[PDB]
RNA sequence: GCGAUAACGAACGAGACCUUAACCUACUAAAUAGUGGUGCUAGCAUUUGCUGGUUAUCCACUUCUUAGAGGGACUAUCGGUUUCAAGCCGAUGGAAGUUUGAGGCAAUAACAGGUCUGUAUGCCCUUAACGUUCUGGGCCGCACGCGCGCUACACUGACGGAGCCAGCGAGUCUAACCUUGGCCGAGAGGUCUUGGUAAUCUUGUGAAACUCCGUCGUGCUGGGGAUAGAGCAUUGUAAUUAUUGCUCUUCAACGAGGAAUUCCUAGUAAGCGCAAGUCAUCAGCUUGCGUUGAUUACGUCCCUGCCCUUUGUACACACC
């Protein structure tokens, strides 16, 4: 997997995070159907909200997951 | 070794290309190893004949028959230059 | 003639006399006979009709997966083992098997809707080789697979049961069985 | 459609026909004709190739 | 020199006969290394026919590419045999034809000629490879 | 003799008795983690503990063959189709196999860098096969 | 020769049929024939009517030659253009193909179209003509009128009989409309 | 094809031309291999010599393959049968028999056969939108049924190690195929260097079936394999939905299948690998190839399709 030589992290995002956060958590789930992104520790606390198919199915993301894509 | 090759469509118009290289060209002061055959620079397949549809039970078999003639020249002396008075029978793709 | 340059037919006594005229041990047909191995286990026996027909039916049933690769170690290996075990030639035992395997008369069938119609035809030498080692042959398959014993072991031990007779062989009891309809339904 | 030369990702923009629009198993020797369609019938046209 | 062809299931058997030593080379290696199987009694086999014993009598290299096993031993046999009509003694050689001929006797797939076969596939419509389908009388 | 005229097989496993005397040529420890890890009961002559029947399998092939490549003696030349390929990406288990057994050999004078890209066998290594060969024909006879 | 772009030349014979299709239409097309020199191309286009491809002082060779190496789908290759006669009409079936189709747009019907060109056709010399006209016979529902003079029924044996062969089309309003015809010449 | 005949001659089909395989041969010969003129590298041996692999340029010699071309097979020759016809039946000669094997050819017409989604196209339509663009999700859904392929229920063999062998085809024109040499490292994986090839090299003897020998010993196993979980790549943006694969581990259904039904006519199914085609990238498919290769017709009674003559008819929108 993408580790070495360029994590895949798709720029669009870190812009969301870098937003999004050091307002005010919002408690709403924000759709974010990129799957391919690696997600980063500014990602912790708000709420993705990647689709599946016919439904969707909260995340809560925790600050030990870190190192993973959304998969 | 100055590596002339000949290619062309059917015998026809091969053979007096050929045969010319060896009357024109060689002489005395040119040794060739000589005018060969070798196999067709062919491309054969078996396909079928409708291209996907109707009817699986259809057939067309398929050629490119691009005569080749090799006919090398070894010596490299003054006679090299002289193939240059050939130039009859387009169709034939004359490669050097 | 000499098969694997050792045993050939002339220490080889012959039985059924019109076998003589048609089937030659020159090459049609070839009056050479062995057949029974797989793996390595010498057993006891070997034995199997005319080695060009070894190529026919014996190959195709089997049983084993591959065919004329596997035929030729199975001819070939098991002739040792019926040297110094009865200590014979591998040809002349079953020499004996062929004409009580292989029938006179036999019953064709012809299919008439579903009705079995078994009419009598006759035979004479050519067919009894052929229609003989399929006998061997279909008793040898089905018997390794449908209890345990190897192709090795039940080839090599059917044929002196065919040769004598006994209603332990399947091909003599087989070949009773299509003769006798014949005979009756003539 | 992928005509348009500059897609989002690099494989968005896949192959076409020229004569159709069609898509589905082109040829990378011609990259016309409408799958296997054409392939044929400009056989007949004019030549062969493999 | 002596030289001559013979092929079965694609093979190019290059086999030179000469006399003077007796030792059969194949390509750059002795018979026994080359072929060290089960089947190689049979690139032995003209040689012993023709009456008298070989290696006190005539020089055998081959030179072979294409072929198994099972091709190999009969494409370099069958050009021995073939090389062996076209050879040269006193009396000569042509009417070894007739006993090569009668190598594999009375069934006729012999030495003088080929085995002209080429294992391909297995065929569409009722049952079929080489010797056609359904007899009583076989 | 040469190595033609001693059998394949059995060649392999009278040399590596010679190989194993030399100690130019060690293990580095690769195939006990194998054979043992298996349920595989492999005897004396099939056994291989390892580098001494490796390298004598190698070598035997440089007399066969000749022609260039630590590559060309690691797989025979391409085909790697069987059990797995590895041409320009970082070399796998069968890589550091064979770069490590020519290296070990070359440190005795068997295999020399020949200058078209890789080995050749030179001086004292056909005197270690072929030598070995004959002895072995004189027991076969 | 060619073994690696054979899509390069390939294509571009094509663009320059749809060229002499619309351009030479009128001048009455038949076919060009494109032998390759590198990076010069013959394009020596038959009309029947040479002097209105060359025009007055020649201004329309110029124009064709100039137009079908560039204007939208073509490449340069700096080539050359002539402009040959075609001999006769009757005896070429792609000439006479196009005017009988012509004859079918205007307003003249089937009968006295193909009984009429089958007589010129045998007039001239030839073999044998064959006019088969499909399609809807004088506004109809589909099928064949065939019907010929001489040995040209079905080809009239594979061998060597020389058979020019011609397909054409007629847009109209009823429907789309095609002709088949073969004329047939010598053995050769 | 031969006799008979109120007919006699002829045309479109078909038997041939063409393309490919089986084989011979003179002459000119390209690429490959071997051998020598100088070999090169190395052993074994006291030496003579014998044994092995590699490879250039110019020439010679031996060879293999193809294409320009010239042929060969015609029921020709022989025996038996038949009216002493046509034909059959077998045999001889040969590399090859009765149009040699396989393609190519599809008459005249019909089925108002299928294709308006290939393009072409009559007319009907819709047009701030049955147009166009952006992106995601669908086409992988599911509670069952039907058709076609793949794999197994096995010693028909499995497992480990060693060894012998084929043919058809692919590979940038400025993004190729691939040999090599070292370095990350649980896998799928390329930037860079060097060398060959425009097909001489390379994919491919690290090519199976198979063979040798040993072990397991008929038990859901040493059978079979779905499914799940557990360690990564200087690029292919990137593989949760939806990639193959490699090591440990999970070790199911299944132990040969009813009623019923299909295919397999002599190197072209079974069994067995290998290569192409689409392709940035997902085959068990399609398409093409070689290797090992056979059980069985006495006989057309019945079944299904097709052909000819005779025969009954109230049948005729095509003979529902």
């Amino acid at each position: 997997r993408g580790m070495t030589s360029k994590p895949a992290g798709f720029m669009k995002k870190l812009r969301a995070a870098k937003l999004a956060a050091p307002e005010n958590e919002k408690p709403a789930p924000v759709r974010t159907h990129m799957r391919n992104m690696i997600i980063v520790p500014e990602m912790i606390g708000s709420v993705v909200g990647i689709y599946n198919g016919k439904a969707f199915n909260q995340v809560e993301i925790r600050p030990e997951m870190l190192g993973h894509y959304l998969g | 070794k100055i590596r002339i090759t000949l290619t062309s469509t059917k015998v026809k118009q091969l053979e007096n290309v050929s045969s010319n290289i060896v009357k024109n060209a060689e002489q005395h002061n040119l040794v060739k190893k000589g005018p060969v055959r070798l196999p067709t620079k062919v491309l054969k397949i078996s396909t079928r004949k409708t291209p996907n549809g109707e009817g699986s039970k259809t057939w067309e078999t398929y050629e490119m028959r691009i005569h080749k003639r090799y006919i090398d020249l070894e010596a490299p002396v003054q006679i090299v230059k002289r193939i240059t008075q050939i130039t009859i029978e387009p169709g034939v793709d004359v490669e050097v | 003639i000499k098969l694997f340059n050792k045993w050939s037919f002339e220490e080889v006594e012959v039985k059924d006399a019109s076998l003589v005229d048609y089937v030659q041990v020159r090459q049609p047909i070839f009056v050479a006979h062995t057949a029974g191995r797989y793996a390595n286990k010498r057993f006891r026996k070997a034995q199997c009709p005319i080695i060009e027909r070894l190529t026919n039916s014996l190959m195709m049933n089997g049983r084993n997966n591959g065919k004329k690769l596997k035929a030729v170690r199975i001819i070939k290996h098991t002739l040792d083992i019926i040297n110094v075990l009865t200590d014979q030639n591998p040809i002349q035992v079953v020499v004996d098997a062929i004409t009580n395997t292989g029938p006179r008369e036999d019953t064709t069938r012809v299919g008439g809707g579903g009705a079995a119609r078994r009419q009598a035809v006759d035979v004479s030498p050519l067919r009894r080789v052929n229609q003989a080692i399929a006998l061997l042959t279909i008793g040898a398959r089905e018997a390794a697979f449908r209890n345990i014993k190897t192709i090795a072991e039940t080839l090599a031990e059917e044929l002196i049961n065919a040769a004598k007779g006994s209603s332990t062989s399947y091909a003599i009891k087989k070949k009773d069985e299509l003769e006798r309809v014949a005979k009756s339904n003539r | 459609n992928v005509w348009f030369s500059h897609p989002r990702r690099f494989g968005k923009g896949s192959r076409q026909c020229r004569v159709c629009s069609s898509h589905t198993g082109l040829v990378r020797k011609y990259d016309l004709n409408i799958c296997r369609q054409c392939f044929r019938e400009k056989a007949n046209d004019i030549g062969f190739h493999k | 020199s002596v030289q001559t062809f013979g092929k079965k299931k694609s093979a190019t058997a290059v086999a030179h006969v000469k006399a003077g030593k007796g030792l059969i080379k194949v390509n750059g290696s002795p018979i026994t290394l080359v072929e060290p199987e089960i089947l190689r009694f049979k690139v032995y086999e003209p040689l012993l026919l023709v009456g008298l014993d070989k290696f006190s009598n005539i020089d055998i290299r081959v030179r072979v590419t294409g072929g198994g096993h099972v091709s190999q031993v009969y494409a370099i046999r069958q050009a021995i045999a073939k090389g062996l009509v076209a050879y040269h003694q006193k009396y000569v050689d042509e009417q070894s034809k007739n006993e090569l001929k009668k190598a594999f006797t009375s069934y006729d797939r012999t030495l003088l000629i080929a085995d002209s076969r080429r294992p391909e596939p297995k065929k569409f419509g009722g049952k079929g490879a080489r010797s056609r389908f359904q007899k009583s009388y076989r | 003799v040469s190595v033609r005229d001693v059998a394949a097989q059995d060649f392999i496993n009278a040399y590596a008795s010679f190989l194993q005397r030399q100690g130019k040529l060690e293990v580095p420890g690769y195939v006990d983690i194998v054979k043992t890890s298996s349920g595989n009961e492999m005897p004396p002559q099939d056994a291989e503990g390892w580098f001494y029947k490796r390298a004598a399998s190698v070598a035997r092939h440089i007399y066969m063959r000749k022609q260039v490549g630590v590559g060309k003696l690691n797989k025979l030349y391409g085909g790697a189709k069987s059990r797995g390929v590895r041409p320009y990406k970082h070399i796998d288990a069968s890589g550091s196999i064979n770069r490590k057994v020519l290296q070990a050999l070359e440190k005795i004078g068997i295999v020399e860098i020949s200058p078209k890209g890789g080995r050749r066998i030179s001086e004292n290594g056909q005197r270690d096969l072929d030598r070995i060969a004959a002895q072995t024909l004189e027991e076969d006879e | 020769s060619k073994k690696r772009k054979l899509v390069a030349d390939g294509v571009f014979y094509a663009e320059l049929n749809e060229f002499f299709t619309r351009e030479l239409a009128e001048e009455g097309y038949s076919g060009v024939e494109v032998r390759v020199t590198p990076t010069k191309t013959e394009v020596i286009i038959r009309a029947t009517r040479t002097q209105d491809v060359l025009g007055e002082n020649g201004r329309r060779i110029n124009e064709l030659t100039l137009l079908v190496q560039k204007r939208f789908k073509y490449a340069p290759g700096t080539i050359v253009l002539y402009a040959e006669r075609v001999q006769d009409r009757g005896l070429s079936a792609v000439a006479q193909a196009e005017s009988m189709k012509f004859k079918l747009l205007n307003g003249l019907a089937i009968r006295r179209a193909a009984y009429g060109v089958v007589r010129y056709v045998m007039e001239s010399g030839a073999k044998g003509c064959e006019v088969v006209v499909s399609g809807k016979l004088r506004a109809a529902r589909a099928k064949a009128m065939k019907f010929a003079d001489g040995f040209l029924i079905h080809s009239g044996q594979p061998v060597n009989d020389f058979i020019d062969t011609a397909t054409r089309h007629v847009l109209m309003r009823q429907g789309v409309l095609g002709i088949k015809v073969k004329i047939m010449r010598d053995p050769a």
